[PDB]
């Protein structure tokens, strides 16, 4: 084991592509908790 | 401070904008008056 690079390339490449689709996925699904912590400040502000 | 909000926020930057504007009316009609 230790002593086909097609599929290293290919996922790697499909892993990488998988992960940076999840980084978007953060960002989208989601860092809304910018927005939300605007909400967790105003819509409180009823009270 | 969903919605009503927003009807009373929308009004109230106009409520201002009318008074921003008798403001500068006053200002410009004290010296408009004169003598």
């Amino acid at each position: 084991t230790r002593l086909v690079k097609l599929v290293q390339d290919y996922n790697y490449m499909q892993q990488n592509d998988k992960i940076k689709l999840l980084n978007h996925q953060i960002d989208y699904l989601n860092k809304e908790n910018t927005e939300m912590d605007s909400i967790l400040r105003s819509k409180p502000y009823i009270a | 401070l969903s919605q009503a909000n927003v009807k009373l926020l929308a009004e109230n930057s106009s409520y201002l904008e009318k008074l921003r504007k008798t403001e500068e009316i006053l200002e410009e009609y004290e010296r408009r008056f004169q003598i």
